[PDB]
């Protein structure tokens, strides 16, 4: 409807400009001390190395900074493979999922050239098998409620309340099994926050997939099953994010 | 006691191009970052670039991108600048100075003058005209600087002034004042002593009443 | 390309007085350096990194400030503080100066002096004529001089020259040059040096006739 | 069927670990080439500066690195947390896309996202729907007019149907990946296979963030920044199209 | 000509520490990164760590962590190391050198000898026994090294091997060989001087005949 | 951390032979120097940036290698060009050295000559005995030394010295001594020192009765 999609589009717009009101009064300001902490880094660097230009020091952190941007690690100077048949696994996971977390880069022109046609051919494949296993967690779900329907129905409250409250206990367990459960993990495992647990999973099931967290990741873990194991958790709570979702929408409708 | 001793002034012809140095001693030339400034006449100090004497490294401001050339010989601890195609533009004092964020030592710099005109020895005139008498000399016609100006031999070193030089179509002119009481002038003769090393031109003039 | 202000560019102490003068930046800036710069000679560090001493400057020195405002300042200003100082920076390449403020001694007000010179014969046989006019020995600076011509005003051919402040009597003298032709000057009689300055409401003329 | 779902997780699953061998065969000799480089800048820079150690050149990067993770930029305008770079930070977010250039720093920014994203997706998804629906009826139209030739030419309407299909795709191709392949390699100084990998990182919504445009504007060129937003609009809703279809192929394959 | 000049050889107590100095001359001391090696009699040689004589920056092997600290005197160009707690495994040559990758340029290196033992004087015992002939003298029982052996005051000094002492229960032991014609002895008197300068012990000892 | 191997420990090459010494890293490295050091002095760097002379040096040294495998080469050698070498590796803090590798002068052969002597009576009154064998000027390095008494084979109390390389005759010799009490000494009667050098199949002996 072309007033309402006009509509939507000035709504959508508002929605982005009020967002980006929001992170810049939340984030620049650690920005602009970050920036500060840089040059005073700098000009303490200067100070204490009389052999050193202004401009060729410049230079050094330009290239240190393109190093570590392609992921070079400051502390050491050179074991763990990113690229190990478990990792590659995963990120193989991060692009038909469409999450692409991204925290290890491609760096050879057949890498990316072949990672093209992997998610041509991947992501659909993936879609089709997500639609199958929403529609089966759902129905296992939905056969499961049933049972406690029953108790619901001869306690006399009304089969319209009845399915109300079904559905919140429907998306509670839920929630408690692939959004509750899964941060509680993380916290221990990652030693992340809890705040950056939940963070992560839900960057995560809405295949956001910033990249700043990924479970796993971490070079010191021991923890071979871990990280494909996690992938079978973003498996089964992709797909109820999806069903829900598609449920909702046609209830909708 | 660091110090930076650079070459003298150089005097060159508009379009030439001109090089000029700064040996340093008293540290260690390659430790440190070397600059060099342009002050043109009595006013605001312009970073010109810097050299890394160790590594050769060099940038500048891009107002002297073309301009200006660092360069420098590690056995002889000297910094070197040429400046290219000159205009009036750079007749101006030139430092070498020492630093990478202040700039701690300095050299004594070094003036630049870029003209088409020839060594010229001055014209020297008499200025004659209470208590007290003023007198002068006036100084004119002459090229390159300096010239100086004594009275009496030195003798009479109070009461005296001599004014900086301007140029007037392309020659320096200035004149010096003495002031002496009246007593002693004319009962007693006053002589200026000008010199103008460039032209080798020693002359007194006797300042004698109208 | 950072731009470093100093205003006002010249300013004038007794002795005895505080002095203070600023550095504004056209951004911020971590650290602000000093030079004193005594003409004759190359700039000296003088105050760097916003507040420490070079060896030799004594303690009335001191400096201050942050981000983007600097300050330099006497506590009691001294004869040998006239100078220029220039603030600088260099937390962003490339670096740069303030164009740097003028301190001159205050001291009482004087007159000028005025003597005003007729062409020796030496120079009118070799056809020009040069009349000069002495200002010597006053304060403040600001002075103007005119020149006049059988009673009319002339300012064609006249060239002046300033010199520092005087380094035991803290005044100001000045020259000035009306150069004719031999042809120009034998035409009037009256040659006439006018100045004004701020001692007197009333010009003080120096004159002489050609006869 | 429960039985072809289990069979399609096994294909699935072979589709990954097929992928993982690949990857691994392609990045794993290049694991470590940054940190070469690394060092590489650190012996070079210690042999031109005599008064630095190894151990003091070691702490400047560890500060370094420190600085450019909190935002920081190498300098010799450049705020991620502008107006408009925060604008596109949350482009980033509500089409999923994720590229994570960029990441949130506070525990606060970390929050608000996280709800920012709940509501922003699914309102998006309305609006890509809304203008996959009318860009598809602009283009089907357009080739309405192409397809009155070719059913005069008297090839059968069923082909003709089929002529358009191909049309439609390819012509959104040349418009949505073809043509700002090109307008990127251009600007960006990618190659022609950086700008193609970015192109379809982005439209399949993977958003590694390796390779990213639009994020900050172009002095002595207005319209690219804009463009791009445009772009990306118009392109992913035509992406969708692309997706569902080859899913389809995969259905009846 | 680029010099760095240690102090000389030091003997300690076991449990004392010691400190030990490298003057630099011929380039600026503050330029360059200033290292300490450590190398146990003819064995490899150990770095012991660094000190940036500019900035007092220091780090230290981990064996040298609590062992060794780096100081410098910038005035006077100097470089410092103290040793502590000392033990006898800490007798060795130490150099100072020069560098922040090679090093470049080293001290003479300076002796250190950690020991409970005091100034003893050795026990100087000859050894007698072709047309040439070996005779010889044994040294022991001394402390601490080193000592001087001649034979016939110098005048007999082809034919000479003095071997390396060795410790023996806190004490050096050496002996000395010469070899000559059998026509020279006995018909000639030879004897071995021997002189341990910490002790101002001179021994001269004729090598006779077995009875 | 990193381990540099220096292997073999030993080398020797006659004048005009080329020489090559290794050194493999524990793990991989950017670059290799190399020290030269002659008993008496300091090290001296020899090579350094795996390739790059340092000023002394003469052309018939050169470096190379690469990652974990570096090797110093002479291509002729020469007399002045015995010594210890030693590489060192800075790739990774802390620097770390090779256990240097020694090259000597090669030369023909040359089998011991073997001196035993007796206890002086000197020394038997204080109540010690030490019998001490000469072993002297023999060529290659590598010998051995066996005592007896009465036909008994003994190798406690035993203490061995070796000199370096002679630098005339390129010659090494050694002392062996046995060290007993008074008590000891004097229970038996027949004392043999016995060598077994690579010039002879069968061992060179040296005995005396203690009457
Ligand atoms: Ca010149
Ligand atoms: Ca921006
Ligand atoms: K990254
Ligand atoms: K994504
Ligand atoms: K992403
Ligand atoms: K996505
Ligand atoms: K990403």
């Amino acid at each position: 409807r072309s007033t309402t999609l006009l509509a939507l589009l000035a709504l959508v717009l508002l929605y982005l400009v009020s967002g980006a009101l929001v992170f810049r009064a939340l984030e620049q300001p650690h920005e602009q001390q970050a920036q500060r902490e840089l040059g005073e880094v700098r000009e303490k660097f200067l100070r204490a190395h009389p052999c050193v230009s202004d401009q060729e020091l410049g230079l050094l952190i330009k290239e240190v900074a393109d190093a570590l941007g392609g992921g070079a690690d400051p502390e050491t100077q050179s074991s763990h493979s990113a690229w190990d048949l478990g990792s590659a696994f995963f990120f193989s996971g991060t692009i038909i999922t469409t999450i692409g977390y991204g925290n290890v880069a491609l760096r050879t022109d057949a890498g990316r050239l072949f990672c093209i046609f992997y998610a041509l051919v991947g992501i659909p494949l993936f879609g089709i098998l997500l639609a199958g296993v929403g529609d089966r967690l759902g129905s296992s779900l939905r056969h499961g409620i049933g049972h406690i329907e029953a108790i619901f129905l001869k306690w006399h409250v009304p089969p319209e309340l009845v399915r109300v409250l079904s559905a919140m206990l429907f998306l509670l367990i839920g929630c408690l099994l692939f959004v509750l459960t899964p941060t509680f993990v993380f916290c221990y495992m990652e030693d992340w926050s809890k705040l950056e647990a939940i963070y992560f999973v839900i960057v995560t099931l809405t295949t956001v997939g910033f990249g700043d967290y990924v479970a796993g990741a971490d070079p010191r873990q021991d923890s071979p099953a871990y990280q494909p194991l996690v992938w079978f958790w973003i498996l089964l709570g992709l797909a109820y994010f999806a069903s829900v979702l598609t449920t909702i929408g046609n209830w909708l409708r | 006691e660091v110090q930076l001793q650079q070459s003298g002034p150089e005097l060159v012809k508009p379009g030439a191009s001109m090089k000029t140095s700064c040996k340093v001693s008293g540290y260690s030339f390659t430790g440190y970052i070397m600059n060099w400034v342009k002050q043109r006449h009595g006013k605001n100090l312009e970073w010109i670039g810097l050299i890394n004497p160790n590594t050769g490294y060099t940038t500048y401001n891009q107002k002297f991108k073309g301009k200006a050339t660092l360069t420098v010989d590690k056995s002889s601890s000297t910094a070197y600048m040429e400046l290219l195609s000159l205009t009036s533009e750079d007749s101006a004092i030139y430092y070498c100075t020492r630093g990478n964020y202040v700039f701690d030592y300095w050299g004594q710099g070094t003036t630049l003058t870029v003209s088409s005109a020839k060594t010229t020895p001055p014209s020297v005139y008499p200025l004659a005209p209470n208590s007290m008498v003023t007198l002068g000399c006036l100084v004119k016609g002459y090229f390159p600087e300096p010239v100086t100006v004594t009275w009496n031999s030195g003798s009479l070193s109070s009461g005296v002034h001599t004014f900086p030089a301007v140029l007037q179509s392309d020659l320096y002119t200035l004149s010096s004042s003495v002031t002496v009481p009246s007593s002693s002038w004319p009962s007693e003769t006053v002589t200026c002593n000008v010199a103008h090393p460039a032209s080798s031109t020693k002359v007194d003039k006797k300042i004698v009443p109208r | 390309q950072i731009v470093l202000t100093q205003s006002p560019a010249i300013m004038s102490a007794s002795p005895g007085e505080k002095v203070t003068m600023t550095c504004s930046a056209s951004s911020s800036v971590s650290y602000m350096h000093w030079y004193q710069q005594k003409s004759g000679t190359s700039p000296k560090r003088w105050i760097y990194d916003t507040s420490k001493l070079a060896s030799g400057v004594p303690a009335r020195f001191s400096g201050s400030g942050s981000g983007t405002s600097y300050s330099l300042t006497i506590s009691s200003m001294e004869a040998e503080d006239a100078a220029t100082y220039y603030c600088q920076q260099w937390s962003n390449s490339p670096p740069t100066f303030g164009a740097g403020a003028k301190l001159e001694l205050k001291r009482a007000d004087a007159a000028p002096t005025v003597s005003i010179f007729p062409p020796s014969s030496e120079q009118l046989t070799s056809g020009g004529a040069s009349v000069v006019c002495f200002l010597n020995n006053f304060y403040p600076k600001d002075i103007n001089v005119k020149w006049k011509i059988d009673g009319s005003e002339r300012q064609n051919g006249v060239l002046n020259s300033w010199t520092d402040q005087d380094s035991k009597d803290s005044t100001y003298s000045m020259s000035s040059t009306l150069t004719l032709t031999k042809d120009e000057y034998e035409r009037h009689n009256s040659y006439t040096c006018e100045a004004t300055h701020k001692t007197s409401t009333s010009p003080i003329v120096k004159s002489f006739n050609r006869n």
